[PDB]
C-alpha cells in the first residue's frame, strides 16, 4: 500500500516510506573495500562496508562515491547500496511497496535506463517512477510558482516552474556542488600546514566544511576583517586530538559557489545562473520568478547564503522588482519531503510505470513516460 | 632574453603587414620575404640587405617564391624569416604572412641560444601575426607540404598559385 | 580605387576587396581574455586574441561573441576585431579604400549609428555604406525577384524582393539561428554522457554540428529509423582523443529550425515564416515569390535542408503553384559575394555616404540615406 | 649585478650564480650534532656539520633533514645551511647579489613567509623572489607548453602549463618521493639479512638506491624473471668491506612510485596523477599536454622510468593521442637550470621584491607578488 521514496543523492541516500515528515534512513553513499591484508582471523571481516559502518571503519577502508555529479559511475556498488538500504536499513522487500527514485535534470538517458533495469530486474518492483529532485523540492514548499536552486553534493541545477508548467528550455546545470567545495577546501587548507590527501581524511574536511563554513555578505570587507586580527579565526577538535586554526578559509571555500574561477571552472556562479535562466524565461513570468527563489540541498545550509543570494539577485535584477529568497529550515531534505508528499497524492497514483507496462516497452518507457 | 629589436625591422614589419594605395611603378619594390640577423656585437635584430626577396620579381625572375627561399637560408647559422604566403583553400583564397624560425643543428650553440631566448623579444613586437613555423631540420623546411600543413592543415589545396 | 566589403556576421567575419570571387579573410568573431595567471614570463603574452589565434589558444582563453543575434553587444572588442581584420589580416589602411558594412533588417538604429561613428571617427574612411545582408545575398544570385531566406549564426530573417522593389512591410525576423542550434545540441548531448559547459568546449560542439548534422526529409520516419538500429549512428574524433557516438541528435537539433518549441521559442519555424510573409505580400507577386526562395548563410548548409524546405512549402502553398528552392553551392558566403558584386557596380558608386556629407549630418545620415 | 639562484631542495641544495650552465655548489642538506662525548681534546670539534663535512664524518653524527616533504621543519638549521652555502661554500655576501629561492606548489604560506623574513632580516638581501620548482624545470626545457612531473626527495607535484598560462586548479601534489623510496628499501632489505636502522646507515641505502635501482617496463614479467634465476641479482661494495646480494629489490622499491600501496599511501601512482590532472584540465589543451610530459628531479633518474611512464600513459590516454615523455639527460638539476636561465631574463628583472617594497608590506608581500 505505502510507497517507498529513495532520494539516491551524490552524498547522502534519504530513504523512507510515504506519508511521513522525516526520512528514517540517512547515511553517506560510499562503499569501502578493505585496504590492508587483515592478519586477524575471523570476527566477521566483509568484502565491503556501506554507510555508517563504513564511516565508523573508514580508517582501514578506501572510501569512494559511486555517483559523480549526478551520473552513477559504478553500478555494482550502486545496486549494493540499494540492496543495503532496502534490507539492512529498512528491513523491507521491494516486491511489495512501489519505489520512487529521483534524479537531476539534463541527465544522461543511460543512467535512467540502468536505474529502471536494475529496479525491475533485480528487485522486481510492482511499479516505480523517476522524478526530478528540484520539482520535488518545490513540492515540499507547498507552492507551484518559482525557480528552484537545487545544489547537492555533485550537481547544482536550476529549473524555473510556473503555475504548473515548467520551462525545460531554461534548465541550467552547474557541475559545482559540495564535493567541489570540499576539494577546494582541501587544496586551500594545505597552506596552513594540514595535508589531507587520502579519501578517508577528506571526510574530516567535509565535516569541517559542514560545521565551520559560512558565506559572507560580501567578499572584500570580510577579507579585510580576515586580514586584520584573528577575531575571525576559530579552532576545531580533530578526531586524532589535534586542533587546527582556520582563518579566511571559513568563507573563501564557500565563495566558489559564486566565483567558480577558484577551482578553475568557467561557469557563472550560482547567483548569475539563476538570473540568466530567468532572463531566458518568458517576460511575464519574471515578476513571479524573481520573488520566488526556492533553495534546497545540503549545500544551501551555510549561514548567510540566503542574504548573499538576495543581495546578488537584487544587484542583477531591476530595482523596481522585489527579490525573495525562500530559505526553509528543512531544505537539507526538501527533495525527500517533496517525494513523500507527492507519493501520497491520489492523482499521481495512476502514472507509475508498472512491470506489465514495462515488459513490451523495455527500458525505454521511462523517457516517454516521465 | 637580452637582444632587442631595432627601428628598421619594426618599420619594415609595419610596411609589409599594412599595405596602402600605391603607384604601379612603386608597388613592384615592396618587400616579399626578408630575413633578420645580428650585428657584430649581437645586441640588435637587423635585417641584411643582401639576402631578400621583392614582390616585384616574384613570378618573373623568381619562378618560385618558396623554392628560391629555402636555399636563401644559410644552413650553418640560425636565422629569422617573414614569408608572405598566398595559398588557396577549398573554402576560400587567403593571403597571410608566416613567421619562420630557422635553427639548424649545424649552427653553434652561441647562435642558437641567443636566437631562441630572444624569440619572445621579436615575436611580441610583431603584432597581428598568427602563422608560426618553427623549423630546425633542413629537410622539413625544404618540403612544400609542411607550409600547407601549418597554415591550414589538410584544407589548403593550393600553395603559392600552384596546387599541392 | 578598390572598395572593401566587410560582412561583420555573428559567427564569422568575411572581409575582402571588391571585384573578386572569394573572401580572402575568414575567421570566427570572438575575443579571448587570458583565464589563468600566466606564471611563465615573456614569450609575447597578450591581453586579447582575435580569430584564428584565439581558436588555436582557446584552451586557456574564455571565448565570447561580441555580436548577439545581430546587435553588437560590446563595442571595444568589436572595434578591436575591425582593427585586426584591417591591419593584421589584410595589411591595409581604412583611410584609402571605402568600406562596405552589412547588417540584418529590423535592426536597432543605435547599432548602425555606432557602426557609422566608429568607421568615421576611429578609422576616418573616405566613404562607406550600410547595406542589408539578405539583399546582397540576393544580388549574388544574379536575379532580382524572389524572397531571401538568410539565416546566419545569430539571426534568421526573410525579406521578399520583387523586380527591384522590395517589400519592407513583410520583413520577418527570427532570433533562431546557428548559435541557438549549438546550444540545443549541447543541451541534448548531455543525455549521452558528454558534458559541454564552457565556451571553449562549445566550439567542438559547433564543429560537430557543422560536419555531422543534417536535416531529415521528415521527422517521424527518421525517428523510427533512429529508434530501430544503429544504422544511423556515426562516430566522431574528438581533439582530446576520445570518440563519441551520436544517434538521433544528428537530425534532432537541426529540426529546431522548423520546430522552435525545442529551445522554447514560440516562433513559427523557418518553413512557416516564409509562407506567412509571402501571404502578407501582394497577391500578384506570390506566383513569382513561390518559385524563388533564395537561401543563404552557413545554417542553410545542412544536407537535405533544401528538400525539406521544398516539401514543407508545397505542403503549405497551393498545389497548382510550383515551389523552387535555389540552393547555391556557395551560399555560405553569398552575402559577401553580393557585396563584392555590388561594390563594382557603377551606379552604386554615387550613393556612398562621405565624410564631407557626414560632418553636418552627424551619425543620423545613415537612416535617411541607406 | 649577477643574481644567486638557490634551489633549497629536500635532499640537495643546488646553489650557484646566474648565467652559467651547471650549479657549482651541490651537497646534501643535513646537519649533524656530535653523538658521543668526545674524549680527545682539541682539533677543532664543532657543534654542527653541514653538507660534505657531515657526509665524511657521518659515522659519529646523527644526520637529519631540516626539510620534510617540502616544508621546512626546523628553522635554525635551515638558516645555518643558508649561511653555510653563502659563506663557506660560495664565499660571497648576500648583501650584494639578489637571491632566488624555489619551492613546491601547494606549500604552506608560513614556510614562504619565514623564508622571506629570514632572507630579508638576517642576510638583508637587496631583492629576492620565490618561484616554483616545476615552472623553472619547464623553463630549462626551452618550451612553454606541457605538464611537468617534478619529483625530488620529499614531494612529487605536477602542474600543467599551457602557452604561458598555467592551470593552478589542476596542480596535484603527492607526498611520495625519494625519501619514501629509501625508507621502503630499508624496510624490504631486512628480509635479506641487512638491518639499517640508524640515520647514518640510511645514506648507504640511499646511494644503493641511486646507483643500483631501476624501474621495470612491467612488474609481473620482471618478477617472473626475479623468481627464476639469479640472472638478475647484482652485488654491491659496502664501505665496511662486506658485499650484499639484492634481487627483486632493484625494481620493487622503485615500483612504489606507481603503486603507493607498498608504503601504505592511498594516493594514485605518478602515472595516474598526471592523467587525472590532465583530465581535470581543459579539453583543447589535452592534445598538447599528452605529447609533452616534462620530467625533472633526481627521482626521475632511474633506468627505464621514461619507458614505463610512456607505456602507462598511452595505456590510460586514448589510442589516437600520441604520448611523448621528454627525458632530458640533465633533469637532475633542471630546476636550477631553469632558475639560472630565468634570472638572466630582462623582463623578469622588474618583479623582484625589494627591501624598500618589503618594509611597509611586511612578510605578506610574497603571496600577492609571486
Ligand atoms: N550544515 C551544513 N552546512 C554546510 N554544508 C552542508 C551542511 N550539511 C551538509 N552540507 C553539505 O551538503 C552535502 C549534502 O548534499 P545533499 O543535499 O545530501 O545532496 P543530495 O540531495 O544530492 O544527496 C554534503 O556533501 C555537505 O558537504
Ligand atoms: N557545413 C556546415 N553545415 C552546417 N552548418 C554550418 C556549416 N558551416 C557553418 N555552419 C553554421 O553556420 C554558422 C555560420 O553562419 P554565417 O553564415 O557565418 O553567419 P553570418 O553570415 O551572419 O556571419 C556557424 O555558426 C555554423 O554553426
Ligand atoms: N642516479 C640516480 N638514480 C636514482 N635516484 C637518484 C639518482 N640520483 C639521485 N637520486 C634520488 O634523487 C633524490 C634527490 O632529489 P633532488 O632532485 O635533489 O630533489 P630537490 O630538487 O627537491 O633537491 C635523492 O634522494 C636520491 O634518492
Ligand atoms: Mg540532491
Ligand atoms: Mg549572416
Ligand atoms: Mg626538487
Amino acid at each position: 500500500t505505502t510507497a517507498l521514496v529513495c532520494d539516491n543523492g551524490s552524498g547522502l541516500v534519504k530513504a523512507g516510506f510515504a506519508g511521513d515528515d522525516a526520512p528514517r534512513a540517512v547515511f553517506p553513499s560510499i562503499v569501502g573495500r578493505p585496504r590492508h591484508q587483515g592478519v586477524m582471523v575471523g570476527m566477521g571481516q566483509k568484502d565491503s562496508y556501506v554507510g555508517d559502518e563504513a564511516q565508523s571503519k573508514r580508517g582501514i577502508l578506501t572510501l569512494k562515491y559511486p555517483i559523480e555529479h549526478g551520473i552513477i559511475t559504478n553500478w555494482d556498488d550502486m545496486e549494493k547500496i540499494w540492496h543495503h538500504t532496502f534490507y539492512n536499513e529498512l528491513r523491507v522487500a521491494p516486491e511489495e511497496h512501489p519505489t520512487l527514485l529521483t534524479e537531476a535534470p539534463l541527465n544522461p538517458k543511460a543512467n535512467r535506463e540502468k536505474m529502471t533495469q536494475i529496479m525491475f530486474e533485480t528487485f522486481n518492483v510492482p511499479a516505480m517512477y523517476v522524478a526530478i529532485q528540484a520539482v520535488l523540492s518545490l513540492y515540499a514548499s507547498g507552492r507551484t510558482t518559482g525557480i528552484v536552486l537545487d545544489s547537492g553534493d555533485g550537481v547544482t541545477h536550476n529549473v524555473p516552474i510556473y503555475e504548473g508548467y515548467a520551462l525545460p528550455h531554461a534548465i541550467m546545470r552547474l557541475d559545482l556542488a559540495g564535493r567541489d567545495l570540499t576539494d577546494y577546501l582541501m587544496k586551500i587548507l594545505t597552506e596552513r600546514g594540514y595535508s589531507f590527501v587520502t579519501t578517508a581524511e577528506r571526510e574530516i574536511v567535509r565535516d569541517i566544511k559542514e560545521k565551520l563554513c559560512y558565506v559572507a555578505l560580501d567578499f572584500e570587507n570580510e577579507m579585510a576583517t580576515a586580514a586584520s586580527s584573528s577575531s575571525l579565526e576559530k579552532s576545531y577538535e580533530l578526531p586524532d586530538g589535534q586542533v587546527i586554526t582556520i582563518g579566511n578559509e571559513r568563507f573563501r571555500c564557500p565563495e566558489t559557489l559564486f566565483q567558480p574561477s577558484f577551482i578553475g571552472m568557467e561557469s557563472a556562479g550560482i547567483h548569475e545562473t539563476t538570473y540568466n535562466s530567468i532572463m531566458k524565461c518568458d517576460i511575464d513570468i519574471r515578476k513571479d520568478l524573481y520573488a520566488n527563489n526556492v533553495m534546497s540541498g545540503g549545500t544551501t545550509m551555510y549561514p548567510g547564503i540566503a542574504d548573499r543570494m538576495q543581495k546578488e539577485i537584487t544587484a542583477l535584477a531591476p530595482s523596481t522588482m522585489k527579490i525573495k529568497i525562500i530559505a526553509p529550515p528543512e531544505r537539507k531534505y526538501s527533495v525527500w519531503i517533496g517525494g513523500s508528499i507527492l507519493a501520497s497524492l491520489s492523482t499521481f497514483q495512476q502514472m507509475w510505470i508498472t512491470k506489465q507496462e514495462y515488459d513490451e516497452a523495455g527500458p525505454s518507457i521511462v523517457h516517454r513516460k516521465c | 632574453d637580452g637582444v632587442a629589436v631595432s627601428d628598421g625591422v619594426i618599420k619594415v614589419f609595419n610596411d609589409m603587414k599594412v599595405r596602402k594605395s600605391s603607384t604601379p611603378e612603386e608597388v613592384k619594390k615592396r618587400k616579399k620575404a626578408v630575413l633578420f640577423c645580428l650585428s657584430e656585437d649581437k645586441k640588435n635584430i637587423i635585417l641584411e640587405e643582401g639576402k631578400e626577396i621583392l614582390v616585384g620579381d616574384v613570378g618573373q625572375t623568381v619562378d618560385d617564391p618558396y623554392a628560391t627561399f629555402v636555399k636563401m637560408l644559410p644552413d650553418k647559422d640560425c636565422r629569422y624569416a617573414l614569408y608572405d604566403a598566398t595559398y588557396e583553400t577549398k573554402e576560400s583564397k587567403k593571403e597571410d604572412l608566416v613567421f619562420i624560425f630557422w635553427a639548424p643543428e649545424s649552427a653553434p650553440l652561441k647562435s642558437k641560444m641567443i636566437y631562441a631566448s630572444s624569440k619572445d623579444a621579436i615575436k611580441k613586437k610583431l603584432t597581428g601575426i598568427k602563422h608560426e613555423l618553427q623549423a630546425n631540420c633542413y629537410e622539413e623546411v625544404k618540403d612544400r607540404c609542411t607550409l600547407a600543413e601549418k597554415l591550414g592543415g589538410s584544407a589548403v589545396i593550393s600553395l603559392e598559385g600552384k596546387p599541392l
